[PDB]
């Protein structure tokens, strides 16, 4: 709705924040789980004898 | 994207490899301890005289 | 006609973003983890991985905690056996309890 | 006059929340900074990746703005060269283990060295112990063994 | 409109707060779960119940 | 008030998840003193001499 979006513009700058901080936190995820998984630098594989 | 190069060690149950040599290395490790200190005034900010 | 909660959710501007790291590329690592801590010890984790019998590891590790290796050279199989047999509680126990 | 008031309010409560969280997070850090001074730097560590990664030697700390630069020295193994080993070592009907390394051979001679490098030495009875007989440990093979 | 845009408004900004507390527990979860592939896969460790 | 409690009703679910969050607490802290005091699985005395 195009009035509602008029209404929601003299707020000021809530809906940025709330955009970067989920930005923030799913950048961190992937942070997350890159730094506990990779810690390898090569991936090594088992000899077929086992 | 590409998790690394591949690897196969050569294992065997009678087999075992022995560094003869070494480097030593410095590395670097960055970690914040503290942030800059603020103090906020409401009547000032808020209302302003 | 059965409306899904995902589909309200997605339809009302609520968005759930893919992870970068699919669960094959985990399972890729966890693998390399495995392959490197079975054929060379602690010694992939300090440098260039270097091999080294699975018997003679665990006769480090056992030296590591204090006892002398030779309780393992003398008891390696009663040693796999209860290893094996705890391996396939784990799994009956986690095949079994659901919380 | 009400309805700015309201506004300012909730900006500055949203401020703050965010400060708090922060001052979190910067404090979570701040402890881990002050655990790796007192174990890096102050002393020698034994765990894996902690201080830098490979066998851990020294470290030095360095001022920053906002925070602190650890240099961790550090030990790396280099050069490896394949050999064939053993888990003990069967002379005149005993069983010898060694007391602090690896058996190893360059092709026709046994030798004892450390592990993290190749200082090859002559297999005696000062740097090996004996235990039990040879019919029990699974890879034991034949050699002599130096009595001074 | 402006009722409804306040209403709406509270709530999200309820939900991103609530998000960022979940995302610090998991983060501190993460770091755990990383010290502990550093010590127990990749050496021996010598602490107790660690 | 019985006309309050029907203003209040019409705020949506803001109740239940402050009564979730603090409950969330509250068992966490209980975790908390179970993980750091309880790790002892029998209850060991001292024999009477000193
Ligand atoms: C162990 O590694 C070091 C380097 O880390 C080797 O030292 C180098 O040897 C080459 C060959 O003579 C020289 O050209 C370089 O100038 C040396 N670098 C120095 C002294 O910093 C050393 O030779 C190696 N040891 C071996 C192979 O036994
Ligand atoms: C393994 O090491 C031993 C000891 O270093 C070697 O034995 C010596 O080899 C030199 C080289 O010809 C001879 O001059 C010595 O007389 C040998 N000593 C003895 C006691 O026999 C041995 O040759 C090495 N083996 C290989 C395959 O390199
Ligand atoms: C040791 O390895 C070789 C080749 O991989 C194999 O033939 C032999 O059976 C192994 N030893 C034992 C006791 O299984
Ligand atoms: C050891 O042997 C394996 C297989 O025989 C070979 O691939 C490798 O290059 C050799 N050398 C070292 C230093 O690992
Ligand atoms: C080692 O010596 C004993 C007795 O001399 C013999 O019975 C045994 O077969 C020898 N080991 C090997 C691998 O030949």
């Amino acid at each position: 709705s195009t009035e509602c979006s008029n209404l929601l513009l003299q707020y000021g700058s809530f809906c940025t924040q709330l955009k970067r901080a989920l930005t923030g936190i799913a950048v961190e995820q992937d942070k997350n789980t890159q730094e506990v998984f990779a810690q390898v630098k090569q991936i090594y594989k088992t000899p077929p004898i086992k | 994207m590409s998790l690394g190069a591949e690897n196969s060690v050569a294992y065997s149950n009678n087999s075992i490899a022995i560094p003869t040599n070494f480097t030593i290395s410095v590395t670097t490790e960055i970690l914040p301890v503290s942030m800059t200190k603020t103090s906020v005034d409401c009547t000032m900010y808020i209302c302003g005289d | 006609a059965a409306r899904d909660l995902i589909c309200a959710q997605k339809f009302n501007g609520l968005t759930v973003l893919p992870p970068l790291l699919t669960d094959e590329m985990i399972a890729q690592y966890t693998s390399a983890l495995l392959a490197g801590t079975i054929t060379s010890g602690w010694t992939f984790g300090a440098g260039a991985a270097l091999q080294i019998p699975f018997a003679m590891q665990m006769a480090y590790r056992f030296n590591g905690i204090g006892v002398t290796q030779n309780v393992l050279y003398e008891n390696q199989k009663l040693i796999a056996n209860q290893f094996n047999s705890a391996i396939g509680k784990i799994q009956d126990s986690l095949s079994s309890t659901a919380s | 006059i009400d309805r700015l008031i309201t506004g300012r309010l909730q900006s500055l409560q949203t401020y703050v929340t965010q400060q708090l969280i922060r001052a979190a997070e910067i404090r979570a850090s701040a402890n881990l900074a002050a655990t790796k001074m007192s174990e890096c730097v102050l002393g020698q560590s034994k765990r894996v990746d902690f201080c830098g990664k490979g066998y851990h030697l020294m470290s030095f700390p360095q001022s920053a703005p906002h925070g602190v630069v650890f240099l961790h020295v550090t030990y790396v193994p280099a050069q490896e060269k394949n050999f064939t080993t053993a888990p003990a070592i069967c002379h005149d009907g005993k069983a010898h283990f060694p007391r602090e390394g690896v058996f190893v051979s360059n092709g026709t001679h046994w030798f004892v060295t450390q592990r993290n490098f190749y200082e090859p030495q002559i297999i005696t009875t000062d740097n090996t112990f004996v235990s039990g007989n040879c019919d029990v440990v699974i890879g034991i093979v034949n050699n002599t063994v130096y009595d001074p």
